[PDB]
DNA sequence: TCGAGAATCCCGGTGCCGAGGCCGCTCAATTGGTCGTAGACAGCTCTAGCACCGCTTAAACGCACGTACGCGCTGTCCCCCGCGTTTTAACCGCCAAGGGGATTACTCCCTAGTCTCCAGGCACGTGTCAGATATATACATCCGA
DNA sequence: TCGGATGTATATATCTGACACGTGCCTGGAGACTAGGGAGTAATCCCCTTGGCGGTTAAAACGCGGGGGACAGCGCGTACGTGCGTTTAAGCGGTGCTAGAGCTGTCTACGACCAATTGAGCGGCCTCGGCACCGGGATTCTCGA
């Protein structure tokens, strides 16, 4: 459940960069400095396939709806539709070369969403080389992080002023729209918006290393020019801790986030939130990636080609190999005894 | 690759903060110190800055004596480092608690 | 516009400063909450003061002599403002 | 881990002086009335407190690092405690004696209150030099060999 | 002990905006007059403070032995200063604006004040029982084995 120990790594590959499940979490694609479409299988921790790409850090990676086409981003713009069966380039040209983001629609692998570092961010098509670009109110911030929801109904935009701006799909819609501060000094520059798997309990990062659980169902309740407040807030106690990355359980029950000092990484939940366990490491090491699988306790650490894995909670005990024994906790004394001394056909291939 | 001993630093800062005579705190902090904990007996109050000025000057004038009766406590558990404990003697002793 | 918060804006090394104005060599480091609780105590007895003031006198605005005559009330008098 | 034994802790009989209660009575608190005014309240103005914004840099913050001291340990030594024996004055009951402090009656002169008058203090409008601030520069001191 | 490396007073030049100084003018202080009531002052008495005399004993004073607290040297490894380089939000300007403090005007309900009774609280006098006090026996913590 919540993962504990060492459970060693898979550092069969060097250089990795970014790493991504797939939609059953089963596969991994990793893009390294050269940017290879490496494949592994989990069971045998064992690699299932590696094809080279090209030689440029590939950033952006997502699967597909049915988790059998692929998308990459390079650092020189090549923004195409990827498959698993070959692998082929489909679409490339221009953007601004550093690039951030590209997202399917999570109902449709013809809409994606192409967010640039210092541009608005740009909805694709996939039949063809349409683009549609979302609108910006402030043009001066040139950071507003977007992402469609778990659903494919709205997109979420976020500029570095902690202004919310909710966008539809096609029309976009300005369904809500707010701002944060907390501690009231000013606002704060966004780091990151998420998304669970089961709702729409989600959380945004932020630049006062505070993270804010949040909830799109009351956000639609008051709909624009409301006042949400958190679910819950998550921070750090004893210090600063700067935060890289953060992801929620295979569901959103759990939430675990990385930091960007010590690799020594932090746990918590969504309901209670609590810091259950520090999962720490080596000083030396810079931690860069952090991925997480929806049934299995599975910590994918990308930390300079060195991808170490914790994965436990489960500890053995009896009762499953000797049913007999019956393991108490402390001395039980008792007596057992308060004396001491038919024919239905049942199928057996019932599928 | 010119250090001084530990110590002298300190020596010299004490001489200058007992020579010079201003606040010691940044105002925008402890402004906004003020107005949370007022916030909670009343809604919605103003201030002149004359009483936030005053407050800062009574409360530093009391920190200030509190540290000195400290270090004589101190001195007198033969250290010359500052404890808590020697804290909470203090105010034991002078009577507010 | 709700604060909840900068009881920690009081930074540490202002109160290493107050320290050496008081004449200390050597600090802990366990001094520093202790500190600001005491410092939090002290000041919301002043503050219930002039709020019963202000209060009484059916106004909104806080001024300066609310301050001066809730200190008076402590003992610890004050000069130099009115 | 044990018995001897020296303070303690209920239990019971005696008696006694101080709460408690009762009574008898003067003074003050209540009723009923008027009347002059503090303040209750409405209305107008205008000024500081708040809000926002842009630019900067001083100031906070993290991080090694190296060192010095707060605490523990161990030996010492002597002086403050527990006890016995002897002096002495605190105490208690008692006696006498006399100064001073409540006490009332009786003038009286000293301050509240009124009215008239008129100038010392106060808001306002000036100028201008004491000190802030910048700049070079002897020099006093501290750590290391 | 000397030697360099410093932070530190020390001398000088320039602006400037608080401080010192004239100005009109008024509202509050001075000058006379009047009462009536607070307070000064002369008896006075009796009580409560001072002073003294024997008894007795319980407590203070004085030795004595000793063993448990004060205390001083050593040893460590721990926590906290010093210096440097890297972020950020305090601070300093400019603008708006507006609730709200502050001054003015009007009246009226509400406390000051003056006889008048009456009952309610205050001084005086019993008394009888809760507690003082003493004997006596059960209990129990301490301290050498």
């Amino acid at each position: 459940n919540y993962p504990e120990e060492a459970d060693g790594t898979l550092d069969c590959i060097s250089m990795a960069l970014t790493c991504t499940f797939n939609r059953w979490g089963t596969l991994l694609a990793v893009g390294c400095n050269d940017g290879r479409i490496v494949i592994w299988d989990f069971l045998t921790r064992g690699i299932a396939k590696i094809i080279s790409a090209h030689i440029h850090p590939v950033c952006s990676l997502c699967w597909s709806r049915d988790g059998h086409k692929l998308v990459s981003a390079s650092t020189d713009n090549i923004v195409s539709q990827w498959d698993v069966l070959s692998g082929d380039c489909d679409q490339r040209f221009r953007f601004p070369s550093p690039i951030l983001k590209v997202q399917y629609h999570p109902r449709d692998q013809n809409k994606v969403l192409v967010c640039p570092m210092k541009s608005a961010p740009v909805m694709l098509t996939l039949s063809d080389s349409k683009h549609v670009v979302l609108p910006v109110d402030d043009d001066s911030d040139l950071n507003v992080v977007a992402s469609f929801d778990r659903r494919g109904e709205y997109i979420y935009t976020g500029n570095a002023k902690g202004k919310i701006l909710v966008l539809k799909t096609d029309s976009q819609d300005l369904v809500a729209s707010f701002r944060v501060t907390t501690g009231t000094s000013n606002t704060t520059a966004i780091k990151s918006i998420e998304f669970a798997r089961k709702g729409s309990c989600f959380l945004i990062n932020t630049a006062d290393r505070i993270i804010r659980v949040y909830d799109g169902r009351e956000i639609l309740t008051c709909g624009r020019d409301g006042e949400p407040e958190p679910m819950q807030k998550l921070q750090d106690l004893v210090n600063r801790t700067p935060w890289k990355k953060c992801c929620f359980s295979g569901d959103g029950e759990y939430i675990v986030a990385g930091s960007a000092r010590q690799h020594a990484l932090y746990i918590w939940e969504k309901s209670i939130g609590n810091l259950v366990k520090i999962l720490h490491g080596t000083r030396g090491e810079l931690l860069l990636d952090v991925a997480w699988h929806p049934v299995r306790p599975i910590i994918a650490s990308i930390s300079s080609g060195v991808v170490s894995i914790w994965a436990q909670n489960q500890v053995e005990n009896w009762s499953a190999f000797a049913p007999d024994f019956k393991e108490l906790d402390e001395n039980v004394e008792y007596e057992e005894r308060e004396s001491e001394f038919e024919d239905e056909e049942v199928d057996v291939t019932s599928v | 690759p010119h250090r001084y001993r530990p110590g002298t630093v300190a020596l010299r800062e004490i001489r200058r903060y007992q020579k010079s005579t201003e606040l010691l705190i940044r105002k925008l902090p402890f402004q906004r110190l003020v107005r949370e904990i007022a916030q909670d007996f009343k809604t919605d109050l103003r201030f002149q800055s004359s009483a936030v000025m005053a407050l800062q000057e009574a409360s530093e004038a009391y920190l200030v004596a509190l540290f000195e009766d400290t270090n004589l406590c101190a001195i007198h558990a033969k250290r010359v480092t500052i404890m808590p404990k020697d804290i909470q003697l203090a105010r034991r002793i002078r009577g507010e608690r | 516009k709700v604060l909840r918060d900068n009881i920690q804006g009081i930074t540490k090394p202002a109160i290493r400063r107050l320290a050496r104005r008081g004449g200390v060599k050597r600090i802990s480091g366990l001094i520093y909450e202790e500190t600001r609780g005491v410092l939090k105590v002290f000041l919301e007895n002043v503050i219930r003061d002039a709020v019963t003031y202000t209060e009484h006198a059916k106004r909104k605005t806080v001024t300066a002599m609310d301050v001066v005559y809730a200190l008076k009330r402590q003992g610890r008098t004050l000069y130099g403002f009115g």
